RNA sequence: UAAAUUAUGGUCAAUUGUUAGUAUUCAUAUUAAUUUUUUUAAAUGUUUUAUCAUUUUAUAAAGGUUUAUUUUUGAAAGAUUUUUUGUAUAAAAUUUUAGGAAUAGUUAAUAAUAAUUUAUAAUUUUGAUUAGAUUGUUUUGUUAAUGCUAUUAGAUGGGUGUGGAAAAAUAAAAAAAAUAAUUAAUAUAUAUCAAUAAUAAAUUAAAUUAAUCUAUUAGUCAGAAAUGGAUGCCAGCCGUUGCGGUAAUUUCUAUGCUUUUAAAUAU
RNA sequence: UAUGCAAAUAUAAAAUUAUAGUAAUUAUAAAUUAUAUUA
């Protein structure tokens, strides 16, 4: 390496870092804009999903 | 977004083509990717053991 | 040392989703046309001789002095699935699965299937996506058909978009409101543009003018633009773009039409980075990893892996002519010891008489799936007795529906057993 | 006239107005300001001394200046027994008015000269002098940005000429020759030009010392939000196209209703 | 009908008018408009 004859491994030779073990299902997290009555999302109460 | 020339890999190409190894273990050891101390510090930052 | 963090770059649009790519653009994903060798290249025999040029010197390709036996390097396949990808993919393969019809894919994955009138022929079964419709403006123009006759025609400007990287805009002048809406929509699908999202926003400034409207599309940390221009740029799935129309916002001309046509024109003038890199005949920094396995087994080819068998080229020409075929009676009991007797039984390809060796039942099966005077055949004798074809099984008759004696039936089938 | 690597290094430039055929930085936007609010100022008597005197105590009055403002240590600092030195007043740059003409105790040499020394003098069209406006060369606002747009205030001639230096006639907030005082920063109700207060502007309570305050506006055609009732080209609205001709979602009034909640409006 | 006098479109410019304080703009070109002696 010191005389510059060592075969280079640089960050240029790296492809994508793959997802190997797939995490988990991300279940839908209830937000303030998901409500079965249009009332619970009011203008006087709810200013946004969170 | 760097654009390399066509022959950009030549130096490394003749370095690889002319390499030689005492045994085959030296040929592919897992750690040939690493030269400086910065390399060893990036490769093991995860295990607080190592 | 780069104080902008890639961690926080972007603009929340609230509910508006946009797509992002984990690595490359999805069209570039499945490469199967080069992998499974469907290309015109392979079909034209020409140039296949070139895999084998080492044959041009006979005593050499035996001797193996030169390490280059192959087109691109040391052998014909060193890395088949890696090397070639180092060219920027200008014309990616895209979606190649034919298991359904184009219209079935279209039907399932796209709302666009429900509105067959709004789409031109070239795009008809071609879309897998859902499109949003945004109506920018309605307006009224007077249309004079004659010096007395006057009609009120209306005028639509809208843009179709899907945040998955595809949008388009249209405008039209028609008699009714609904009419101009539909017209504008098919005019917008005629003009559809797409954007390469590998880069997620323009990497250089685009300075371009629509008619009288000077537009600047430049790289930004997030999306910054007029509300309308902004969700137009969101319709393409741009995270990092930012864009400005006409210097000062008060500058003439300014119409809703102008605002739309401007940003669409600008985006239509944008060049992808890969395209730029190929344009100069150069290798992009992003695509170099593909060369790695190649470069790897250059390094690793020393020693035995570089060695070829002395004397042997791998090309073995035919010399003699070999035929092992046999007359049927010879192969009737040929494989009895290796396998069971009657080895070739119902085999149509491997026998000149497909029905020989068969026991009566299996012979009857074939006709069974297959299906003039006052005489009774044995067929209707069975129908009036109600025995079908199965009950006769110890009797030499196979075809019940022929008019012939039992002895005839015996002699016709005799060679079979 | 060749590429380069021992690989992201030398530390963030990044632009958001709903328009009305077209050409041209020009109405309605944000930020910054004036409109707009008494949480930072303040009262008269300076003071020693050897006595009618003599020592100490040096740039906020006005006037309007654009080739313009420049200086010492001999005072004090300041230390030895007495004579102690030299360096300074000068210049160079940057200088405004839409449409432009002459200015003048006057230049240079002589010299401690000349209200009448000598000379073919000096300033000006490369913009003078008068005259208007104006407090000059680290200070602001806007902006991604060469820009555009601010910056106060303070040196106004001489005439017994003191003093180191004229800066010398109310208007401090500079301890002024014995330690006045430091347990002080609080100053009541005045001013000048500054100094951005609607400080969780609305539900669980203030690890206080409970002291100041009782606090509201807009719109309602286009573009979030409408109905009655009047009115009838009138009265009136008007950021803007424009509205008002008995049915006005654009005027007035009543009631509701709308707002993304430090206000509308004007400059 | 070029012996006196006489600079002057051939473009160096910042929205129209207006002697450079007046009004709020102005200017602009191809849609549309029935009779011109063709076998
Ligand atoms: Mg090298
Ligand atoms: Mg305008
Ligand atoms: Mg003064
Ligand atoms: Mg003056
Ligand atoms: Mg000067
Ligand atoms: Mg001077
Ligand atoms: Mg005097
Ligand atoms: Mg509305
Ligand atoms: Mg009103
Ligand atoms: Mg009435
Ligand atoms: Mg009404």
């Amino acid at each position: 390496y010191a005389r510059g004859q060592h075969p280079s491994y640089d960050m240029v030779y790296a492809g994508p870092m793959p997802e190997i073990f797939p995490m988990r299902r991300d279940f839908r997290k209830p937000t303030r804009w998901d409500f079965h009555d249009i009332e619970k999302q009011g203008k006087y109460r709810t200013s946004g999903p969170y | 977004i760097t654009f390399y020339s066509d022959r950009f890999l030549f130096r490394d190409l003749v370095n690889r083509r002319e390499a030689s190894y005492a045994n085959v273990w030296e040929m592919d050891d897992p750690y040939r990717f690493l030269q400086t101390e910065q390399d060893y510090e990036d490769y093991w930052g995860d295990n607080y053991d190592v | 040392k780069n104080l902008n963090s890639w961690y926080t770059k972007g603009t929340m649009r609230g509910g508006v989703p946009r797509i992002y790519y984990a690595w490359m653009r999805p069209g570039s994903f499945t490469r199967r046309r080069f992998e499974k060798m469907r290309n015109p290249f392979v079909d034209l025999e020409t140039g296949t001789s070139l895999y084998f040029r080492d044959t041009r010197d006979s005593a050499e390709a035996i001797a193996h002095a030169a390490d280059s036996k192959g087109i691109k390097g040391m052998d014909n396949a060193i890395d088949l699935y890696n090397e070639y990808r180092i060219v920027p993919d200008l014309y990616p393969e895209g979606f190649q699965w034919k298991h359904k019809l184009n219209t079935e894919y279209n039907q399932w994955r796209s709302n666009t299937w429900l509105t067959p009138d709004l789409i031109p022929k070239e795009h008809r079964g071609r879309f897998l996506c859902n499109f949003q419709l945004n109506i920018v403006a309605y307006d009224m123009r007077v249309v004079k058909f004659s010096p007395k006759d006057h009609r009120q025609w209306i005028y639509c400007v809208l843009y179709v978009g899907s945040g998955k990287g595809i949008a388009g805009w249209g405008r039209a002048v028609a008699p009714s409101t609904q009419e101009a809406k539909k017209e504008a929509i098919r005019e917008a699908f005629s003009n559809i543009i797409a954007v390469d999202l590998e880069q997620e926003g323009p990497m250089y400034p685009v300075r371009v003018n629509a008619d009288g409207v000077r537009v600047l599309l430049y790289p930004a940390r997030r999306i910054v633009a007029n509300f309308r221009v902004a969700d137009i740029l969101c319709a393409f799935g741009f995270q990092h773009a930012g864009c400005r129309i006409n210097l000062k916002a008060t500058n003439n001309p300014k119409s809703p039409t102008h605002t739309v046509e401007g940003v669409f024109e600008a985006v239509k003038a944008l060049r992808s980075v890969s395209e730029i890199a190929a344009s100069r005949g150069k290798v992009p920094h992003s695509l170099i990893y593909n060369i790695y396995p190649y470069l790897e087994e250059i390094r690793r080819r020393k020693g035995m892996m570089a060695m070829h068998p002395p004397g042997k080229d791998g090309l073995l020409m035919p010399d003699r002519v070999v035929d092992n075929r046999l007359p049927d009676h010879l192969k009737r009991g040929y494989y009895d010891d290796v396998y069971w007797k009657d080895f070739f039984a119902g085999s149509d390809e491997h026998l000149n008489e497909p029905r020989m060796g068969l026991r009566g039942d299996e012979m009857r099966r074939r006709l069974e799936e297959a299906q003039d005077t006052r005489r009774r055949t044995l067929e209707d004798v069975l129908k009036r007795l109600g025995k079908t074809t199965r009950d006769l099984g110890s009797i030499p008759i196979v075809n019940p529906r022929v008019d012939v004696g039992l002895p005839t039936h015996i002699k016709r089938n005799y060679q079979l057993h």
